[PDB]
RNA sequence: GAAGAUGAUCAGAUACCGUCGUAGUCUUAACCAUAAACUAUGCCGACUAGGGAUCGGUUGUUGUUCUUUUAUUGACGCAAUCGGCACCUUACGAGAAAUCAAAGUCUUUGGGUUCUGGGGGGAGUAUGGUCGCAAGGCUGAAACUUAAAGGAAUUGACGGAAG
C-alpha cells in the first residue's frame, strides 16, 4: 500500500482532490510522485539519452550512468528527467519518478481561426538552456510539429499536434536541449493574452477548505 | 617558441632579406 | 480561451497577481495566496469568511509584498492612515 | 471596515513607548521610509507605532484564517524571542519553532521535523533567513517582525518594531496573542484585561 | 514602491531636489530689497548677483560676488520680493 | 544624442513594466508620443495618462495596468505596402489574434487592423502587444 | 545598437560592408579567385585523364600503420604531375 | 580568467603610477601595487631595556623607536610571507587582519 | 582516551526516551535493567551502554541535557517556567505615574489623539 | 647600466649571483609613431535596485575649538542636491561560465553611428605601394599543411607553495 507523509498525499488518497488543475491552480508542490500516478493514470514514458560520465578519481575512472526521460499523456501534461545512478536500469527507473513530479500543463491554442479544437500555442514561447535557445512557433493545422527528432518526442507526448521549432546554439547537447524546450512548452501559460484579462475571483485554496482532511 | 623571439628572429631574418635583394 | 462551438478549451485558467496583475504559473512556488479574515462588529472574527489576495513570487523576491499589502488593505478598508499614494 | 473598538488604546500606548517599541535602527531602508516618524538627533530613528498597531490587528488577522490551529507554525532564532514564541503558542495552539530551524524541514519530507505550515510568523528576518527562504519554496506565506534597518525580501506581512530591545520583542509578541484570541473570542472582549500579563513572554537570564 | 503619486510629490523632497529635476523646474533664486545703512532707498538686487551692485544713493557696494548667493555687506538689510 | 523621442518612450514604458510599476514617466512629451499612447489607450493597454506642460518639449505621466506584454519601435520606419503589412505583422506579432502594427499614415497614426480596414498605408512606426 | 548602420539612406554603406567580408569566406574567395581555374590539377574539372609515370607505396600516418598504394600520373590536359590513389584490394595489379 | 577585479593594484581614475624598488630585491614596482608595511619597532630589544636603562646617566629618559615604511613586491612578501594566499571566496575580503 | 561511539551513544538516549522512569543514578541497577530491555549480543557491549546511560542518567539531575526529552522534561517545565512577579514592569508604576519618552517622540504621541503625561528626556546627542 | 671584460656556480654556461663598465639614462633642436598604449569592455543617448563612504562646487543647519573677545574667520558636525573616481550586497535580467549596475532593457530579435572577426598554422610572412635617415610603421596574400587549436569551470594527479 501507498503511505501518503504530505498534505497533498492526504487529499489526493481522498475524494478531496480530483483534478490535477487545482493543483496547478494553486501551485502546489508535488513531492509525492504516486500523487501524479493516481490522478495522471495515463502517461507515456521514452528515454531520450543515456549518457556515461566519469569522476576521476585517484585510483581510476569512476564512472556513472545518466539518463533523461520524457513524460507525456499527449492531452496537455509533460513532464522532464534527468537522473545519474551507477546503473541504467536505476537511472531510468529513479528518472521517471522524478520526471512525474515536473510534469506541467500546457496550454493548446489557435493560429488564426479558432475553429475545433486547439492544436498548436498560443503565441510564440521560447525557452533558454545553457546555450541551446528553442522557440516554437503556432503552425497551421497541417503542418505537424516542424522540429528536430528530440524535440519533436517532447511534442508529441505534450498534445501538441501543429507547431514550428527553431532551434539555436550547441543543440547536440541532449540534456540541454529537453531543458530548454521544456521551458518554452512550460511558458504556454505564463504570457497573457486579451482572452485572460477578465479578473476571476481568486477560489478559495484547496488546503484551507478541507484543513481537516489534510492536516495528518 | 616564445612570441617575443620569435618576433625578434623574423626581425633579423627580414633585414637580411632586404640586404641580399640590395646585391642585384 | 474559447473555441467557435463556445465551450471552454482552457483548461486551467490560472490566477492573476494583485499587485502586478502578472499571471502565476503553474510551478511558481513563491507565489502565495493571503487570506485575511472579515470581523463582525462585535471584534469576534467571521468563521468561513476571507478576502483573498494572490501575490506573486516576483513581487515577493524584490520585497514589495509588504507594500502591495499595504496599498491593497488600505484601498479595501481593512487598513487606515499608513499606505499614502503621495511618496 | 474596521469598528472603532480596535483603535489603538491609551492603555497600549503607554505600554508600547515604555517598552522601546519606538525606537528604530539609525539607518532605515528604503521600504521601511513609511514606517519612520522621525529621528532622534542622536542619529537613530523613531518608528511610528501608531501605524504599527493596525499592522498588528492587520497580521494577527490572517493568523484567523487558518482553519486548523497547528498549520500556524512561529519561529525565533533570537533568544529574547524563545521563550515568547512558545508562550504564544501554548496560549494559541501554535506550531513553535523555538531556537535553531533545521533546513529540510519545509522541503525534505523524511525528516523528523518535517512541518507544512499554512503560516510562518518570524521574530526577525535578519537572523531568521532561512525560515523566510525556504518558505519561498513551498508556498508558505510569511509574517515578520521587521524593524527599520531589517530586510524586507519575501515577506508579505511586516510588523514595525524594536527587535533588539527585550522589552519590545515580548509586547508585540504579547500583543499578538492577546489580539489573535479576541478575535476568536477566547478573550471576552478589547475591554477585558488579558488573564496573561505583559511581564510573561520576557526572556529571563538564568539567575533569576 | 510600485505605486505612488508623481503628480503630487510632496513639498519636502521637492525642496531638496535640484532645480532642473523636479517636475516643472524652477529656480530658487529670487531677488531683494537691500536697505543700505547710510540711508533708506529702495534697491533691487538679485541673490545670486554677479556685479558689485552699488546703490544709486551712496557709491558704496551692496554685496560682493561668489560660486552662490551674493554675499550682503555688513550693516545692510535685505527683503525678500 | 537624443535621436527618437518615441523610442525613448516605448523603452522607459518597457523598463517599467517588466519591474511591475503602475506608473512611468516620459520625456519628452510629443505629438507622435500622445496620438501613439491614445492607439495604446483606446485598447486598454494602458491607463489614464497626463500631460505636463512646463512651456517646454513636455513631459507625460503615464498609468500602467499591466496587461502590456511588449511595446517597441521600428526604427527605421520602413515604407510599409498594403502588400507589405502581413510580412511584417508575421514577424513582430506573437500571433494572428492579436498584437498591432501602429502605422503612421497619411490618414493619421493607426493600427495595422484599422489601416486595413481603411485600405491606407504609410510607415511603420512601432508595435504592441 | 547593434554596431551597423540603420538609418534609411543608408542602403550603399551595408551593400559594401557585405562585400568586402564575403572575402573572409573561403568558399567566396576560392570561387572569385578562381584557384581552382590555375593552382588546381584539374583546373576545376570533375574528373581528369592522364599518364601514369611511376607505381609508389607510401608509408602511412599515425597511428595507423599500412602502405597506402598510389601512382604518379602526369595529366595530358595541362602537364601536371600528381599522386593518385588506386583503391580496391589487389587493384594495384590491374594498373600499369 | 580574471582573478582580480582591481587587477592586482590599485589605480582607478589614473593612467600612470611612479614605481617603487622592492625593499629586499631592489625589484621596480608600482607604488599603488607595491605592498607597504609601517612598522614601529622599538630601538632596543626588550631583553635588554633594563640594563641599557641602568647604563643611563640620564633618568627617565624614554628611548626612541624605530620608524620604518616597508615596500615588498609581490615576490618579495610571499617569499617572505608577509602575506599568503588566500582562497577564492576570501580573496574578496579586505579588511585588515586581527593580530595587534 | 576513553569517548564512547555513536553506536552506545545513540543505544543509550533512545533507551531514556523509552524508558526513563525505569531509569536510575545506580550503574548496577542500569546494568541489569539494559539486559531485559534491549537484546544485547555482547557482554562487553551491554556494560558500556549502561555505563553511558547512567551518565546520562546522572546528568539529568544537574539540569536539562541538550537533545534528550523523555516526554516529561518539557512538561516539568510547561508548569516551571510560568513565573511572573505582581508588578508587569512595563505599567507605568515604577516610575511616578508617567513615561520618561523622549520629547521629540511626545510628539508621535502628540500626533496621535492621546493625552499621557511625559517626563520629556533631552539626550540630544 | 644593454654591449664588453670579469670572480664564482655548473658537465657546460660568455645566464641567473658578484665587481667594473661603453651607448643610454638628463637636456636643447628634430625624427620615429609603436606597447598587456588594458577597463583586454568604441562613442553619444534614455530607463532599470538598494546602500554607505569620498573629491570639487553650491544650498540650509551645531553641547564644537579657534579668529579675538564675537560676528561678516576658518576647521569640524548634521541634512541636501549637481557632477565625478569608485566601492558593498542582490540578481528583476544577462552570460558557456568566470562574472556583469552593465557585459541588462538581445528569437518578446530595430535609439544613432564608426571600426573589426569568420577553424589552427603558413603569417603580419612574400610581393607591390606608401611613409621613415635608419631601425622600422601602414596596407597585405597565396601555395602548402593540418582535425583540431582555444575559452570557462569540475574531479583527480602533481608542486623545488601556504596553513
Ligand atoms: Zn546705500
Ligand atoms: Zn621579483
Amino acid at each position: 500500500g501507498w503511505t501518503p507523509v504530505t498534505k497533498l498525499g492526504r487529499l489526493v488518497k481522498a475524494g478531496k482532490i480530483t483534478s490535477v488543475e487545482q493543483i496547478y491552480l494553486h501551485s502546489l508542490p508535488v513531492k509525492e510522485y504516486q500523487i501524479i500516478d493516481l490522478l495522471l493514470p495515463d502517461l507515456k514514458d521514452d528515454v531520450m539519452k543515456i549518457r556515461s560520465v566519469q569522476k576521476q578519481t585517484r585510483a581510476g575512472q569512476r564512472t556513472r550512468m545518466k539518463a533523461v526521460v520524457v513524460i507525456g499523456d499527449s492531452n496537455g501534461h509533460v513532464g522532464l528527467g534527468i537522473k545519474t545512478a551507477k546503473e541504467v536500469a536505476s537511472a531510468i527507473k529513479a528518472a521517471i519518478v522524478i520526471a512525474k513530479l515536473s510534469i506541467i500543463p500546457i496550454r493548446r491554442g489557435y493560429w488564426g481561426s479558432n475553429l475545433g479544437q486547439p492544436h498548436s500555442l498560443p503565441c510564440k514561447v521560447t525557452g533558454k538552456c545553457g546555450s541551446v535557445a528553442v522557440r516554437l512557433i503556432p503552425a497551421p493545422r497541417g503542418k505537424g510539429i516542424v522540429a528536430s527528432p528530440v524535440v519533436k518526442r517532447l511534442m508529441q507526448l505534450a498534445g501538441v499536434e501543429d507547431v514550428y521549432t527553431s532551434s539555436s546554439g550547441s543543440t547536440r547537447t541532449t540534456e540541454n536541449t529537453l531543458k530548454a524546450a521544456f521551458a518554452a512548452i512550460g511558458n504556454t501559460y505564463s504570457f497573457l493574452t486579451p482572452n485572460l484579462w477578465a479578473e476571476t475571483p481568486l477560489a478559495a485554496s484547496p488546503l484551507e477548505v478541507y484543513a481537516e482532511e489534510a492536516a495528518a | 617558441m616564445r612570441d617575443k623571439w620569435r618576433k625578434k628572429r623574423v626581425r633579423r631574418l627580414k633585414r637580411k632579406r632586404r640586404k641580399v635583394r640590395a646585391r642585384s | 480561451m474559447e473555441n467557435d462551438k463556445g465551450q471552454l478549451v482552457e483548461l486551467y485558467v490560472p490566477r492573476k497577481c494583485s499587485a502586478t496583475n502578472r499571471i502565476i504559473k503553474a510551478k511558481d512556488h513563491a507565489s502565495v495566496q493571503i487570506s485575511i479574515a472579515k470581523v463582525d462588529e462585535d471584534g469576534r472574527a467571521i468563521a468561513g469568511e476571507n478576502i483573498t489576495y494572490a501575490l506573486s513570487g516576483y513581487v515577493r523576491g524584490r520585497g514589495e509584498a509588504d507594500d502591495s499589502l499595504n496599498r491593497l488593505a488600505q484601498q479595501d478598508g481593512l487598513l487606515k492612515n499608513v499606505w499614502s499614494y503621495s511618496r | 471596515s474596521l469598528p472603532a473598538s480596535f483603535d489603538l488604546t491609551p492603555e497600549d500606548a503607554k505600554l508600547l513607548l515604555a517598552a522601546n517599541v519606538h525606537l528604530g535602527a539609525k539607518n532605515v531602508q528604503v521600504h521601511n521610509k513609511p514606517y519612520v516618524y522621525k529621528t532622534r538627533p542622536d542619529g537613530m530613528n523613531i518608528i511610528n507605532i501608531g501605524k504599527t498597531w493596525e499592522k498588528i490587528v492587520l497580521a494577527a488577522r490572517i493568523i484567523a484564517a487558518v482553519p486548523n490551529a497547528s498549520d500556524v507554525a512561529v519561529c525565533s532564532s533570537r533568544t529574547f524571542g524563545q521563550r515568547a514564541v512558545l508562550k504564544f503558542a501554548a496560549h494559541t495552539g501554535a506550531t513553535a519553532i523555538a531556537g535553531r530551524f533545521t533546513p529540510g524541514n519545509f522541503t525534505n519530507y523524511i525528516t523528523r521535523s518535517f512541518k507544512e505550515p499554512r503560516l510562518v510568523v518570524v521574530t526577525d528576518p535578519r537572523t531568521d533567513a532561512q525560515a523566510i527562504k525556504e518558505s519561498s519554496y513551498v508556498n508558505i506565506p510569511v509574517i515578520a517582525l521587521t524593524d527599520m534597518d531589517s530586510p524586507s525580501e519575501y515577506v508579505d506581512v511586516a510588523i514595525p518594531c524594536n527587535n533588539k530591545g527585550k522589552h519590545s520583542i515580548g509586547l508585540i509578541w504579547w500583543l499578538l496573542a492577546r489580539e489573535v484570541l479576541r478575535l476568536r473570542g477566547i478573550i471576552p472582549d478589547r475591554t477585558t484585561e488579558w488573564s496573561v500579563m505583559p511581564d510573561l513572554y520576557f526572556y529571563r537570564d538564568p539567575e533569576e | 514602491v510600485l505605486v505612488q503619486d508623481l503628480l503630487h510629490p510632496s513639498p519636502a523632497t521637492e525642496a531638496k531636489q535640484h532645480k532642473l529635476k523636479t517636475l516643472v523646474q524652477q529656480p530658487r533664486s529670487f531677488f531683494m530689497d537691500v536697505k543700505c545703512q547710510g540711508c533708506l532707498n529702495i534697491t533691487t538686487v538679485f541673490s545670486h548677483a554677479q556685479t558689485a551692485v552699488t546703490c544709486d544713493s551712496c557709491s558704496t557696494v551692496l554685496c560682493t560676488p561668489t560660486g552662490g548667493k551674493a554675499k550682503l555687506t555688513e550693516g545692510c538689510s535685505f527683503r525678500r520680493k | 544624442t537624443r535621436t527618437s523621442v518615441l523610442a525613448d518612450a516605448l523603452n522607459a514604458i518597457n523598463n517599467a513594466e517588466k519591474t511591475g510599476k503602475r506608473q512611468v514617466l516620459i520625456r519628452p512629451s510629443s505629438k507622435v508620443i500622445i496620438k501613439f499612447l491614445t492607439v495604446m489607450q483606446k485598447h486598454g493597454y494602458i491607463g489614464e495618462f497626463e500631460y505636463i506642460d512646463d512651456h517646454r518639449s513636455g513631459k507625460i505621466v503615464v498609468q500602467l495596468n499591466g496587461r502590456l506584454n511588449k511595446c517597441g519601435v521600428i526604427q527605421p520606419r520602413f515604407n510599409v505596402k498594403i502588400n507589405d503589412i502581413e510580412r511584417w505583422t508575421d514577424n513582430l506579432l506573437p500571433a494572428r489574434q492579436f498584437g498591432y502594427v501602429i502605422l503612421t499614415t497619411s490618414a493619421g497614426i493607426m493600427d495595422h487592423e484599422e489601416a486595413r480596414r481603411k485600405h491606407v498605408s504609410g510607415k511603420i512606426l512601432g508595435f504592441v502587444y | 545598437g547593434k554596431g551597423k548602420p540603420r538609418g534609411l539612406n543608408s542602403a550603399r554603406k551595408l551593400r559594401v560592408h557585405r562585400r568586402n567580408n564575403r572575402w573572409a569566406d573561403q568558399a567566396y574567395k576560392a570561387r572569385l579567385l578562381g584557384t581552382a581555374f590555375k593552382s588546381s590539377p584539374f583546373g576545376g574539372s570533375s574528373h581528369a585523364k592522364g599518364i601514369v609515370l611511376e607505381k609508389i607505396g607510401i608509408e602511412s600516418k599515425q597511428p595507423n600503420s599500412a602502405i597506402r598504394k598510389c601512382v604518379r600520373v602526369q595529366l595530358i590536359k595541362n602537364g601536371k604531375k600528381v599522386t593518385a590513389f588506386v583503391p580496391n584490394d589487389g587493384c594495384l595489379n590491374f594498373v600499369d | 580568467p580574471k582573478k582580480r577585479a582591481s587587477n592586482g593594484r590599485n589605480k582607478k581614475g589614473r593612467g600612470h603610477v611612479k614605481p617603487v624598488r622592492c625593499l629586499n630585491c631592489a625589484r621596480c614596482v608600482p607604488k599603488d601595487k607595491a605592498i607597504k608595511r609601517v612598522t614601529i619597532r622599538n630601538m632596543v630589544e626588550a631583553a635588554a631595556v633594563r640594563d641599557l636603562s641602568e647604563a643611563s646617566v640620564y633618568a627617565e629618559y624614554a628611548l626612541p623607536k624605530l620608524y620604518n615604511k616597508l615596500h615588498y613586491c609581490v615576490s618579495c612578501a610571499i617569499h617572505a610571507r608577509i602575506v599568503r594566499v588566500r582562497s577564492r571566496t576570501d580573496r574578496k575580503i579586505r579588511t585588515p587582519p586581527q593580530r595587534k | 582516551g576513553r569517548v564512547r561511539t555513536k553506536t552506545v551513544k545513540r543505544a543509550s538516549k533512545v533507551l531514556i526516551e523509552r524508558f526513563y522512569p525505569k531509569l536510575t543514578l545506580d550503574f548496577e541497577t542500569n546494568k541489569r535493567l539494559t539486559s531485559e530491555i534491549a537484546v544485547i549480543q555482547s557482554k562487553r557491549l551491554r556494560n558500556k551502554i549502561a555505563g553511558y546511560t547512567t551518565h546520562l542518567m546522572k546528568r539529568i539531575q544537574k539540569g536539562p541535557v541538550r537533545g534528550i526529552s523523555f516526554k516529561l522534561q518539557e512538561e516539568e517545565r510547561e508548569r516551571k517556567d510560568q513565573y511572573v512577579p505582581e508588578v508587569s514592569a512595563l505599567d507605568l508604576s515604577h516610575t511616578n505615574g508617567q513615561l520618561e519618552i523622549d520629547a521629540d517622540t511626545a510628539d508621535l504621541v502628540k500626533s496621535l489623539g492621546f493625552k499621557i503625561p511625559v517626563q520629556t528626556v533631552s539626550i540630544s546627542a
